[PDB]
Protein backbone atom coordinates (compact mmCIF):
# COMPACT_ATOMS: atom_id res chain seq x y z
CA UNK A 1 0.00 0.00 0.00
CA UNK A 2 2.67 2.24 0.71
CA UNK A 3 4.49 1.59 -2.57
CA UNK A 4 1.05 2.37 -4.38
CA UNK A 5 0.27 5.62 -2.98
CA UNK A 6 4.32 6.30 -2.98
CA UNK A 7 4.48 5.85 -6.72
CA UNK A 8 1.06 7.81 -7.44
CA UNK A 9 1.98 10.91 -5.64
CA UNK A 10 5.89 11.09 -7.03
CA UNK A 11 3.85 11.18 -10.61
CA UNK A 12 1.94 13.82 -9.70
CA UNK A 13 4.74 15.76 -7.93
CA UNK A 14 6.87 17.71 -9.96
CA UNK A 15 10.65 16.88 -10.49
CA UNK A 16 13.50 18.25 -8.59
CA UNK A 17 11.61 19.02 -5.99
CA UNK A 18 10.72 15.76 -4.07
CA UNK A 19 12.60 13.68 -1.56
CA UNK A 20 11.80 10.18 -0.26
CA UNK A 21 10.38 12.53 3.05
CA UNK A 22 8.12 13.75 0.59
CA UNK A 23 7.12 10.44 -0.92
CA UNK A 24 7.09 7.75 1.95
CA UNK A 25 3.36 7.69 3.93
CA UNK A 26 4.12 5.91 6.38
CA UNK A 27 0.27 5.77 7.68
CA UNK A 28 -0.08 2.41 5.91
CA UNK A 29 2.72 0.46 7.73
CA UNK A 30 1.43 1.68 10.89
CA UNK A 31 -2.21 0.75 10.50
CA UNK A 32 -1.14 -2.66 9.71
CA UNK A 33 0.70 -3.35 12.65
CA UNK A 34 -1.84 -2.24 14.73
CA UNK A 35 -4.65 -4.00 13.12
CA UNK A 36 -2.90 -6.94 13.23
CA UNK A 37 -1.74 -6.91 17.10
CA UNK A 38 -4.85 -5.79 17.78
CA UNK A 39 -8.00 -7.11 16.05
CA UNK A 40 -6.78 -10.15 15.02
CA UNK A 41 -8.07 -13.47 15.53
CA UNK A 42 -4.51 -14.62 16.16
CA UNK A 43 -3.05 -12.16 18.13
CA UNK A 44 -4.48 -13.41 21.61
CA UNK A 45 -4.05 -11.93 25.46
CA UNK A 46 -2.45 -14.39 26.92
CA UNK A 47 -4.24 -16.84 29.28
CA UNK A 48 -1.95 -16.78 32.30
CA UNK A 49 -4.09 -18.24 34.98
CA UNK B 1 11.19 4.07 -15.82
CA UNK B 2 12.69 7.32 -14.76
CA UNK B 3 12.52 7.48 -10.86
CA UNK B 4 13.38 4.80 -8.51
CA UNK B 5 12.78 4.23 -5.01
CA UNK B 6 15.09 1.81 -2.66
CA UNK B 7 14.03 2.07 1.03
CA UNK B 8 17.14 -0.36 2.58
CA UNK B 9 18.73 -1.17 5.54
CA UNK B 10 16.00 -1.59 8.21
CA UNK B 11 17.39 -0.30 11.77
CA UNK B 12 15.95 0.01 15.08
CA UNK B 13 16.34 2.45 17.84
CA UNK B 14 16.10 1.35 21.68
CA UNK B 15 12.66 0.48 22.92
CA UNK B 16 10.49 3.77 23.96
CA UNK B 17 9.89 2.52 27.71
CA UNK B 18 10.44 -0.09 29.57
CA UNK B 19 7.72 -2.65 30.09
CA UNK B 20 6.77 -1.96 33.75
CA UNK B 21 6.06 1.09 32.79
CA UNK B 22 4.13 0.68 30.13
CA UNK B 23 2.43 -1.76 31.28
CA UNK B 24 0.98 0.22 33.87
CA UNK B 25 0.82 3.24 31.23
CA UNK B 26 -1.19 1.51 28.89
CA UNK B 27 1.58 2.15 26.33
CA UNK B 28 2.00 -0.20 23.69
CA UNK B 29 5.64 -1.14 24.23
CA UNK B 30 7.45 0.02 20.79
CA UNK B 31 10.54 0.99 19.28
CA UNK B 32 11.11 2.75 16.47
CA UNK B 33 12.21 1.54 12.90
CA UNK B 34 14.56 3.51 10.89
CA UNK B 35 15.26 3.27 6.99
CA UNK B 36 17.53 4.44 4.50
CA UNK B 37 15.63 5.36 1.94
CA UNK B 38 16.57 6.32 -1.49
CA UNK B 39 15.43 8.08 -4.26
CA UNK B 40 17.41 7.84 -7.91
CA UNK B 41 16.48 9.87 -10.59
CA UNK B 42 17.49 8.12 -13.94
CA UNK B 43 17.33 11.49 -16.61
CA UNK B 44 19.64 13.37 -14.84
CA UNK B 45 20.87 11.55 -11.86
CA UNK B 46 20.95 12.05 -8.38
CA UNK B 47 20.42 9.62 -5.31
CA UNK B 48 18.83 11.08 -2.24
CA UNK B 49 19.22 9.53 0.73
CA UNK C 1 34.12 23.24 -7.37
CA UNK C 2 36.35 22.37 -4.65
CA UNK C 3 35.85 21.04 -0.94
CA UNK C 4 34.97 22.99 1.71
CA UNK C 5 33.31 25.71 -0.75
CA UNK C 6 29.64 26.68 1.09
CA UNK C 7 27.77 26.48 -1.99
CA UNK C 8 24.27 26.93 -3.02
CA UNK C 9 21.49 24.50 -4.05
CA UNK C 10 17.98 25.14 -5.06
CA UNK C 11 15.25 24.15 -3.18
CA UNK C 12 17.72 23.64 0.07
CA UNK C 13 19.54 26.75 0.31
CA UNK C 14 23.11 26.69 1.26
CA UNK C 15 25.14 23.28 1.78
CA UNK C 16 29.05 21.80 2.37
CA UNK C 17 30.41 19.83 0.43
CA UNK C 18 32.22 16.68 2.07
CA UNK C 19 34.46 15.25 -0.93
CA UNK C 20 34.80 14.92 -5.11
CA UNK C 21 33.80 11.24 -5.45
CA UNK C 22 34.92 9.38 -8.11
CA UNK C 23 31.69 6.55 -8.10
CA UNK C 24 31.94 4.74 -11.07
CA UNK C 25 28.61 3.89 -13.19
CA UNK C 26 28.85 1.81 -16.40
CA UNK C 27 32.81 1.76 -16.06
CA UNK C 28 33.02 5.18 -16.51
CA UNK C 29 34.54 6.97 -13.23
CA UNK C 30 31.97 10.22 -12.55
CA UNK C 31 33.14 13.23 -10.26
CA UNK C 32 30.29 12.80 -8.35
CA UNK C 33 30.35 15.50 -5.30
CA UNK C 34 28.70 14.83 -1.73
CA UNK C 35 26.86 17.53 -0.35
CA UNK C 36 25.07 17.80 2.59
CA UNK C 37 22.36 20.23 4.09
CA UNK C 38 21.83 21.24 7.62
CA UNK C 39 18.19 21.67 7.44
CA UNK C 40 17.12 17.92 6.26
CA UNK C 41 19.98 15.96 7.13
CA UNK C 42 20.30 14.59 3.70
CA UNK C 43 23.78 13.77 1.58
CA UNK C 44 23.45 14.49 -2.14
CA UNK C 45 25.72 13.67 -4.76
CA UNK C 46 25.80 15.12 -8.04
CA UNK C 47 28.20 14.78 -11.43
CA UNK C 48 30.34 17.63 -11.46
CA UNK C 49 29.19 17.83 -15.27
CA UNK C 50 25.21 18.49 -15.12
CA UNK C 51 26.10 19.87 -11.84
CA UNK C 52 24.90 23.47 -13.51
CA UNK C 53 22.19 21.91 -15.22
CA UNK C 54 20.73 20.49 -11.85
CA UNK C 55 21.35 24.29 -10.70
CA UNK C 56 23.61 24.41 -7.85
CA UNK C 57 24.49 27.86 -7.25
CA UNK C 58 26.75 30.32 -5.56
CA UNK C 59 25.89 32.72 -2.90
CA UNK C 60 24.13 35.33 -4.28
CA UNK C 61 26.19 38.65 -4.45
CA UNK C 62 26.19 41.76 -2.10
CA UNK C 63 24.55 43.77 -4.76
CA UNK C 64 21.71 40.63 -5.05
CA UNK C 65 21.28 42.42 -1.58
CA UNK C 66 20.39 45.97 -2.90
CA UNK C 67 18.90 44.52 -5.88
CA UNK C 68 15.70 42.39 -4.20
CA UNK C 69 16.01 45.55 -1.57
CA UNK C 70 15.04 47.51 -4.38
CA UNK C 71 12.52 45.55 -5.36
CA UNK C 72 11.43 44.81 -1.85
CA UNK C 73 11.20 49.00 -1.89
CA UNK C 74 10.17 49.18 -5.36
CA UNK C 75 6.20 50.98 -5.45
CA UNK C 76 3.45 50.16 -7.70
CA UNK C 77 2.78 46.84 -7.24
CA UNK C 78 -0.68 45.73 -7.90
CA UNK C 79 -2.30 42.24 -8.70
CA UNK C 80 -5.34 40.43 -9.97
CA UNK C 81 -8.33 41.30 -8.17
CA UNK C 82 -9.45 37.51 -7.93
CA UNK C 83 -7.22 36.69 -4.71
CA UNK C 84 -7.66 33.16 -6.39
CA UNK C 85 -5.34 34.21 -9.91
CA UNK C 86 -3.13 36.04 -7.46
CA UNK C 87 -2.61 32.93 -5.41
CA UNK C 88 -1.55 30.48 -8.06
CA UNK C 89 0.30 33.49 -9.76
CA UNK C 90 2.46 33.91 -6.64
CA UNK C 91 2.63 30.20 -5.47
CA UNK C 92 4.24 30.01 -8.86
CA UNK C 93 6.43 32.82 -8.17
CA UNK C 94 7.65 30.81 -4.60
CA UNK C 95 7.64 27.90 -6.55
CA UNK C 96 9.95 28.87 -9.17
CA UNK C 97 12.16 29.55 -6.70
CA UNK C 98 13.52 32.75 -8.39
CA UNK C 99 14.78 35.18 -5.59
CA UNK C 100 13.07 37.61 -7.58
CA UNK C 101 10.09 36.12 -7.69
CA UNK C 102 9.79 34.89 -3.86
CA UNK C 103 10.67 38.61 -2.91
CA UNK C 104 8.18 39.49 -4.87
CA UNK C 105 5.41 37.10 -3.35
CA UNK C 106 6.31 38.37 0.28
CA UNK C 107 6.27 41.47 -0.14
CA UNK C 108 3.33 42.06 -1.91
CA UNK C 109 1.50 39.68 0.53
CA UNK C 110 2.37 41.64 3.76
CA UNK C 111 1.36 44.63 1.98
CA UNK C 112 -2.04 43.40 1.66
CA UNK C 113 -2.11 41.90 5.24
CA UNK C 114 -0.71 44.53 6.61
CA UNK C 115 -3.32 46.79 5.90
CA UNK C 116 -6.56 44.19 6.88
CA UNK C 117 -4.95 40.72 7.65
CA UNK C 118 -5.24 38.05 5.78
CA UNK C 119 -6.38 33.92 5.22
CA UNK C 120 -4.28 31.42 7.46
CA UNK C 121 -3.08 29.97 3.93
CA UNK C 122 -1.51 33.57 3.14
CA UNK C 123 -0.09 33.55 6.33
CA UNK C 124 1.62 30.04 5.97
CA UNK C 125 2.58 31.64 2.25
CA UNK C 126 4.41 34.68 4.14
CA UNK C 127 5.86 32.41 6.59
CA UNK C 128 7.15 29.91 4.43
CA UNK C 129 8.85 31.96 2.28
CA UNK C 130 10.36 34.48 4.84
CA UNK C 131 11.81 31.52 6.29
CA UNK C 132 13.71 30.52 3.05
CA UNK C 133 14.25 34.22 2.62
CA UNK C 134 15.88 35.02 5.64
CA UNK C 135 18.24 31.79 5.57
CA UNK C 136 19.59 32.72 2.35
CA UNK C 137 20.20 36.43 3.39
CA UNK C 138 21.57 35.19 6.76
CA UNK C 139 23.70 33.19 4.29
CA UNK C 140 24.32 36.13 1.94
CA UNK C 141 25.64 38.45 4.30
CA UNK C 142 26.34 36.24 6.99
CA UNK C 143 24.01 38.40 8.94
CA UNK C 144 21.85 35.34 11.19
CA UNK C 145 18.37 34.57 10.72
CA UNK C 146 17.29 36.64 13.85
CA UNK C 147 18.89 39.26 12.65
CA UNK C 148 17.59 38.66 8.74
CA UNK C 149 14.02 38.36 10.13
CA UNK C 150 14.45 42.05 11.89
CA UNK C 151 15.97 43.49 9.01
CA UNK C 152 12.85 41.87 6.73
CA UNK C 153 10.16 43.56 9.38
CA UNK C 154 12.34 47.11 8.70
CA UNK C 155 12.77 46.95 4.39
CA UNK C 156 8.38 45.76 4.96
CA UNK C 157 7.56 49.20 6.76
CA UNK C 158 9.88 51.57 4.27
Amino acid sequence: RMERVVRERMTTQDVEAITPQTLINIRPVVAAIKEFFGTSQLSQFMDQN
Amino acid sequence: GSMSLSFSDPRFDDVKAPVDECKDKDMTYAAPLFVTAEFINNNTGEIKS
Amino acid sequence: FKVGDTVVYPHHGAALVEAIETRTIKGEQKEYLVLKVAQGDLTVRVPAENAEYVGVRDVVGQEGLDKVFQVLRAPHTEEPTNWSRRYKANLEKLASGDVNKVAEVVRDLWRRDQERGLSAGEKRMLAKARQILVGELALAESTDDAKAETILDEVLAA
